[PDB]
């Protein structure tokens, strides 16, 4: 598929908007986590 | 109650649950008693009415409670009432490496290991953005292994956005951002629980690799395709007439 698959991926490679991709559909964000004391420096 | 419990259960975003929102309600019932305590949005009524319910029952955590210029004014008045790369020496705090993470919506383990590597590995540093960066994108190679697998599309979209993301157009220092972290951090054994909990082991099967490697030949190399494949697209032309 070597001529046509090229084309393939060029025409498919401007298609997709880089906004809208949705990389886990049911995830919760990460919140803040309370404590700093937690956050050692050693 | 439902918009009450939303805003005191978004204090994450037993007892204490329970004594919180009935601290809420009572100390709202409080503010709106009386005619000398209006002009206030209900936009915002439920934020330092949470701050002064944890300090009141038992115990009291400052940070993160009042995560402005009226927040202060409303606690006074109630309580008298009642590239990226060639920068050096950057600094770092919790929440921004958590949102450079969140920006995947990766879960939150993964962030907090992170900025427990970081904590602790942060003070013989040359520039922080190229640890972290390295650290969430062998993590997401590792968590997104299946859906990578299923289309290799993956690979170039999510390289693009963590390059415009820390602007730049030169990628292969970003190759050496991932296999330098790579390098560093082969051996943890919290990295171990990783690995085998998403199985990409380089991006291959445990028991497929092992006969790779071992020297045999019926190391399956899918060069064919599953059955399955076959009996789902055998539908694509058998509606062709038309």
């Amino acid at each position: 598929l070597k001529q046509i698959i090229m084309n393939n991926l060029k025409e498919y490679k401007d298609s997709t908007s880089p906004g809208k991709l949705t990389l886990s559909r049911n995830f919760t964000p990460t919140p803040v986590p309370k404590n700093k004391k937690l956050y050692q420096t050693s | 109650q439902h918009c009450v419990a939303e805003v005191l259960r978004l204090d994450p975003q037993s007892g204490y649950l329970k004594k919180l929102t009935n601290a809420t309600s009572i100390l709202y019932n409080t503010s709106l008693n009386k005619v000398m305590l209006k002009q206030d949005e209900e936009v915002a009524r439920c934020h330092i009415c949470a701050y002064i319910a944890s300090q009141k029952m038992n115990e009291k955590h400052m940070p993160d409670l009042c995560y402005p210029k009226k927040a202060k004014h409303l606690m006074n008045l109630f309580r008298q009432s009642l590239s990226l790369l060639v920068k050096k020496y950057c600094k770092m705090t919790t929440e921004e490496i958590i949102r450079l993470c969140n920006d995947f919506e990766l879960p939150r383990e993964v962030a907090y290991k992170i900025v427990d590597e970081y904590n602790i590995n942060a003070s013989r540093l040359v520039c922080p953005w190229q640890l972290v960066c390295g650290l969430v994108l062998n993590c997401t190679f590792i968590v997104f292994n299946e859906r990578r697998r299923k289309d290799p599309r993956i690979d170039h979209f999510i390289v693009s956005k963590m390059c415009s993301l820390m602007l730049t157009s030169k990628v292969d220092d970003v190759i050496e951002c991932v296999k330098l972290v790579k390098e560093l951090i082969i051996g943890e054994k919290w990295f171990r629980d990783l690995q085998i909990r998403y199985d990409d082991f380089d991006g291959i099967r445990y028991d497929e690799i092992i006969f790779r490697k071992l020297g045999s030949m019926l190391q399956t190399t899918n060069i064919l395709v599953t059955d399955d494949q076959y009996n789902i697209w055998k539908k694509r032309i058998e509606m062709d007439l038309a």
